[PDB]
């Protein structure tokens, strides 16, 4: 999850995005 | 050198600046 893509790896801003409501 | 990850804090704030007003952590 978010977690582990934008912390452990890293996010794009779509990735980023795509989280949001 | 510099890093890329956007861990605690700066996750929070990042996802308040991109998700702007639809916000995050939210039901509809």
């Amino acid at each position: 999850g978010i977690v582990e893509q934008c912390c452990t790896s890293i996010c794009s801003l779509y990735q980023l995005e795509n989280y949001c409501n | 050198f510099v890093n890329q990850h956007l861990c605690g804090s700066h996750l929070v704030e990042a996802l308040y600046l991109v998700c702007g007003e639809r916000g995050f952590f939210n039901t509809p």
